[PDB]
RNA sequence: CCGGGCACUCUAACGGGACUGCCCGCGAAAGCGGGAGGAAGGAGGGGACGACGUCUGGUCAGCAUGGCCCUUACGGCCUGGGCGACACACGUGCUACAAUGCCCACUACAAAGCGAUGCCACCCGGCAACGGGGAGCUAAUCGCAAAAAGGUGGGCCCAGUUCGGAUUGGGGUCUGCAACCCGACCCCAUGAAGCCGGAAUCGCUAGUAAUCGCGGAUCAGCCAUGCCGCGGUGAAUACG
RNA sequence: CAAGGAGGUAAAAAUGAA
């Protein structure tokens, strides 16, 4: 029906944020914005963008989400959702940054190094 | 119920209470409530008598278990006797049957250390 | 474990069963455990090499599986110590 | 040697309640980075306060804490080769830290049965004033006390 | 010590390759064996010529082999052979598109190769090394270059000791990138041993 | 035993499973990588040296 | 149980499949 | 309709000499689809970096395999008079086939 | 007597005469000495001034060392009239 | 899935993007602290890169090479044995002692790589390993793979116990000329020690430790619980 | 504000290689 942008990711997850201007608050992809995130408690933290401004409920949902697991996914959702809302309200500006809800955040899976067993759990040595 | 050489087991899930004899484990379990027709998630607690027939009748006929099987194990590793293989020397020497290390570990048929120091 | 091939020693066989017509000597030796335990020529001494040696193995039914070379142990150990 | 003090680790709040301070309970039940099964067993928990007590979670949780406190506690320091245990004052960093570290452990010393009922069970007995947890800060209290003498080393 | 190969250190941005071929697998390890014996069969009689370097280059049976020389003195005009069935005695296990390129390398006192050849031959003809090294470098260094530096390591004019003869004036930063360095290496053969000399030729980049 | 070793290398007949695999610059018989058909030694020569095409170090 | 071969669990470590941990439907 | 595929190690070689193909197709009469990136097909492997034994510090290499599409529509003997024997690869590998 | 070898190639010298195992310019010495490590019967015997002997100090304790050539030593350990765990070492 | 379109996602090639440049304060400067500035900052987070030299360090068994030695042999071929031996001692690890746990069923969410002298969809037999077929794939096309932890449901109820899986009997399968010494799986039956570790001792400061599975190299097969990588969920604390 | 001269000083921790 519409259109409004959409880029999230966060730690190899790519989510694609639209809204369409309508009282039912809505879902997407497989089933709900429940349902697909049940038994997550922290699923819901992606919809506090929403909360920061004034939408109760005001956009329809849809976001395609990939790659990553789910807390990815839902932390990708989250900066696609503030980047519509950023979008087609360019003074909703004042918001996304003192609340820093628009940030990729770099922080992904670091290397397995040779020598350590893992990324910087060293191997474990007695001198005798 | 003295089902075959044992009892034992009380309220406790027939297709668990059945574990508990030499010869039935796991699988065996459900397969002979499942052949004689008899709930599994029962009270193992004496419940209906003919049931119980039923499951001892079959149990304890059919394939070979308890005492009797613990004999003819037993025998099996006797077969190694006489004037026998390697596998009864491995028999005989207390050491690990199947070609595994033993330089160390193997304490489960060694037993617990010794000790020699030197 | 084999099951459609379980095989012996062609070599081994040969020299078993042209042996084997009538009766024979115990006089046979071998260089392969990789054989089966064979029935018939079961009142038999089989000479199987340990790596050493050639020990003297005796059938007298009882075997099957255990091809040769179970009957003819490589190492000796007999003692740590004690 | 600590050039950069170091400075305090800031967490994301939860979901219903906005804490600043049960999310940092969360994480200290949390085992093997398990967040789902963590704040589920604090959830529950809280559900399980409903039951025995009218009371909102939100208190009884924060009371507990309040309750598990240690004002001071006692530190090892100089001379003779660390002989010495000076009672020193405790960080409101510190205190918090503990409050938390100990209702969890002492909430898994509890003879019960499942997770929730003994953090829920142990936050009650420490809202009261009860717990093991309780019985752990009055003891550190009782080493802090016991060493007024050298605890005009202090520093 | 330990420090990387500055030419793989390369190999991407600054100094290519020295056998530019592409194939996937069954293929590259057929092709690369006969690849070596190129270079192992042409370094055997033409080392009279010195050669700095051995490009090669294929495109389904094309096999081009650039022979890089100080004096190409050893090609001697046409069918005055030196050429004839020297670059036609590849193909005795090759049967490719055997073309053979000379090229004419100006400066040998700018060919790292060159340079470490030319003092690994000093070395057998029982010179004064420490001397020999000193000279090599100046002679580099005369030539116009931006930095040098030479090394030979083990057994120096025999004697029961291995010993590392160093020097180097100028510039050589083995560490950055945009170097522009030119590595050779050489064995000296001698009655009493083997050892090794290195040569680090470096010109400026940006 | 390391002449007559790189004969057999190559040499290959008589059941198929005593057959393996020998770096060719060397006589190596470890670490042998199908691909060149080289050992991890001499592998690590040749990438340096730039006669591998393609072969390039590993940064990431 | 990581090492028993009758879980889904042991098969998954070990790598088969077999009874106790089918190829899926 | 004809399809060529250019595999390559060296990519600087190749996102040059398939962007030659696209210009020698498009001055010649054809609609070209252009320089297509196919993923790349790493194919990396780990040696340790001493001939004796120290196990723990190694050195790694990898080998890229580059590859690049391009689709021309018409197959004339206009635009293939050029594509025909005109080629300008290091050893580019190239593909041609219509489907 | 000698009773028990810890270097390989010193076992076969003395056991087998196999010389493959040692310098072959040494073969002579390390034998005379293997020999008088053998018949004595008390460490004062292998005392002769070409051998350089002396007991091994800190983890070595208990251990003995006579000198076959330049930086060499054959050490062991010498109890009741037999050496014992005979070794080819290095003096560094 | 088609028509069509390629703006999103992605793919991979060149670029832009912060240089504490801008504000307040400190200062002689360098710089330090603080603030809107933006995805990002006062080397953004990780790699590759290891000075003169030290350890008579390591490697003559990857290779090269001075010297010493062996040559009807210290060389060459073969079958077999051995490297896998076991009264013991130490290192690095794997799996655990359980209920923030185990079993069964259902149901989702990855990345990085490997494959047509192979990966093998889908059917058929089989409790199963696997065998019979047999389509597609020179592979962002087909296949390896369903990721697992998670979620939902249900069952055990704290007990050496549905924890734990060692060891042992039996029955099978696959590679291989052949698996007794000495192969990996599958199935039935056994079900040990262990209820959390003495003196001591290790790792890790942010996607980090922990925990979860996934690929690859070698490789007929495999003794891999290893090594090199990949992503999933995701702490605690730093006064000093 | 810028210090001269004054005085209480570590612990329990020994050895050395061929
Ligand atoms: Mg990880
Ligand atoms: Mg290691
Ligand atoms: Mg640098
Ligand atoms: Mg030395
Ligand atoms: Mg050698
Ligand atoms: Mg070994
Ligand atoms: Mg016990
Ligand atoms: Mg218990
Ligand atoms: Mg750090
Ligand atoms: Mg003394
Ligand atoms: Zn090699």
């Amino acid at each position: 029906m519409e259109q409004y942008y959409g880029t999230g990711r966060r730690k190899e997850a790519v989510a694609r944020v639209f809204l369409r201007p309508g009282n039912g608050k809505v879902t997407v992809n497989g089933q709900d914005f429940n349902e697909y995130f049940q038994g997550l408690v922290r699923a819901v933290a992606a919809l506090e963008p929403l909360r920061a401004v004034d939408a109760l409920g005001h956009f329809d949902a849809y976001i395609t989400v990939r790659g990553g697991g789910k807390s990815g996914q839902i932390d990708a959702i989250k900066l696609g959702i503030a980047r519509a809302l950023v979008q087609y309200n360019p003074d909703y500006r004042a918001k996304l940054k003192p609340l820093g809800f628009l940030t990729r955040d770099a922080r992904v899976v670091e290397r397995k190094k040779y020598g350590k067993h893992k990324a910087r759990r060293a191997p474990q040595y007695s001198k005798r | 119920a003295r089902i075959a050489g044992v009892e034992i087991p009380r309220n406790k899930r027939v297709d668990v209470a059945l574990t508990y004899i030499y010869g039935i484990g796991k699988a065996r379990a459900k397969e002979a409530l499942e052949k004689t027709g008899i709930n599994p998630a029962t009270r193992v607690k004496d419940l209906t008598e003919a049931e119980v027939v039923r499951l001892r009748e079959y149990v304890e006929n059919t394939w070979k278990l308890e005492g009797e099987l613990r004999a003819e194990v037993a025998a099996n590793i006797k077969r190694l006797m006489d004037i026998g293989c390697y596998r009864g020397l491995r028999h005989r020497r207390g050491l690990p049957v199947r070609g595994q290390r033993t330089r160390t570990n193997a304490r489960t048929r060694k037993g617990p250390r010794k000790t020699v120091a030197g | 474990s084999l099951k459609k091939g379980v095989f012996v020693d062609d070599h081994l066989l040969e020299k078993v069963l042209e042996l084997n017509a009538k009766g024979e000597k115990r006089l046979i030796k071998t260089w392969s455990r990789r054989s089966t335990i064979v029935p018939e020529m079961v009142g038999h001494t089989i000479a199987v090499y340990n790596g050493k040696q050639h020990v003297p193995v005796y059938i007298t039914e009882n075997m099957v599986g255990h091809k040769l070379g179970e009957f003819a142990p490589t190492r000796t150990y007999r003692g740590h110590g004690k | 040697a600590r050039r950069r003090r170091a400075e305090v680790r800031q967490l994301q709040p939860d979901l219903v309640y906005g804490d600043v301070l049960v999310t940092a309970f969360i994480n200290k039940i949390m085992r093997d980075g398990k967040k789902n099964l963590a704040a589920r067993i604090f959830y529950d928990a809280c559900k399980i306060i409903q039951e025995k007590t009218g009371q909102e979670p939100l208190k009884v949780f924060k009371q507990a804490v309040e309750n598990v406190k240690p004002r001071m506690e006692v530190r090892s320091r100089r001379v003779g080769g660390a002989n010495y245990q000076v009672p020193m004052e405790v960080s409101p960093r510190r205190q918090q830290s503990l409050a938390l570290r100990w209702l969890v452990q002492a909430a898994n010393q509890r003879p019960e049965r499942r997770a929730a009922v003994r953090i829920a069970h142990e936050l009650m007995d420490a809202a009261e004033g009860k717990g093991g947890a309780v019985k752990k800060k009055e003891d550190v209290e009782r080493m802090a006390e016991a060493n007024r003498a050298y605890a005009h080393y202090r520093w | 010590g330990n420090k990387i190969h500055p030419i793989g250190f390369r190999l991407g941005i600054t100094r290519d390759w020295e056998s530019r071929w592409y194939a996937g697998k069954k293929q590259y390890r057929h092709l690369l064996l006969e690849d070596q014996r190129i270079r192992g069969l042409l370094e055997k009689e033409l080392y009279s010529a010195g050669l700095a370097r051995v490009d090669i280059e294929r495109a389904a049976d094309n096999v081009a082999v650039t022979v890089h020389v100080a004096k190409p003195g050893v090609v001697i005009g046409r069918g005055g052979e030196r050429i004839r069935v020297l670059r036609e005695e590849l193909a005795k296990l090759t049967g490719k598109n055997v073309a053979l390129n000379v090229q004419e390398v100006q400066n040998p006192n700018l060919s790292a190769p060159l340079v470490a050849q030319r003092v690994a031959e000093q070395i057998e003809r029982r010179f004064a090394v420490r001397r020999a090294i000193k000279q090599a470098v100046q002679r580099v260094m005369e030539s116009g270059a931006k930095g040098a530096k030479v090394i030979v390591s083990g057994r120096i004019g025999g004697a029961e000791q291995a010993r590392t003869e160093w020097a180097a004036q100028g510039r050589v930063p083995l560490h950055t990138l945009r170097a522009n360095i030119d590595y050779g290496f050489a064995l000296a053969r001698t009655t009493y041993g083997v050892l090794g000399v290195k040569a680090y030729i470096f010109l400026g980049e940006v | 035993a390391r002449k007559a070793l790189i004969e057999k290398a190559k040499r290959t007949p008589k059941f198929k499973v005593r057959a393996y695999t020998r770096c060719v610059r060397c006589g190596r018989a470890r670490s042998v990588y199908r691909f060149f058909g080289l050992c991890r030694i001499c592998l690590r020569e040749l990438a340096h040296k730039g006669q591998l095409p393609g072969v390039r170090k590993a940064s990431w | 149980g990581k090492g028993d071969r009758r879980t889904r669990r042991g098969k998954i470590w070990r790598g088969t499949y077999g009874k106790y941990r089918p190829r899926k439907k | 309709k004809i399809r060529i595929k250019l595999r390559g190690f060296d990519h600087k070689t190749l996102d040059a000499s398939a962007q030659k193909i696209v210009e020698a197709a498009r001055r010649s009469g054809a609609q070209v689809s252009g320089p297509i990136p196919l993923p790349t097909r790493v194919r990396r492997f780990t040696v340790i970096r001493g001939p004796f034994k120290h196990k723990d510090s190694r050195e790694h290499f990898e080998l890229r395999t580059h590859n690049r599409l391009v689709d021309i529509i018409n197959p004339n003997r206009k635009t293939i008079e050029q594509l025909m024997t005109l080629d300008l690869p290091t050893g580019v590998e190239i593909e041609i086939k219509t489907v | 007597g000698i009773k028990s070898f810890k270097h390989k190639g010193l076992k076969l010298l003395f056991e087998k005469g196999v010389t493959s195992g040692v310098p072959a310019q040494d073969v002579d010495r390390i034998n005379d000495r293997l020999q008088a490590i053998d018949t004595a019967t008390e460490i004062g015997e292998l005392n002769r001034q070409i051998y350089k002997l002396h007991p091994l100090k800190g983890d070595r304790e208990g251990y003995w060392s006579i000198t076959v050539r330049a930086n060499w030593r054959i050490t062991f350990q010498f109890i009741n009239g037999d050496a014992y765990i005979l070794n080819y070492e290095d003096y560094h």
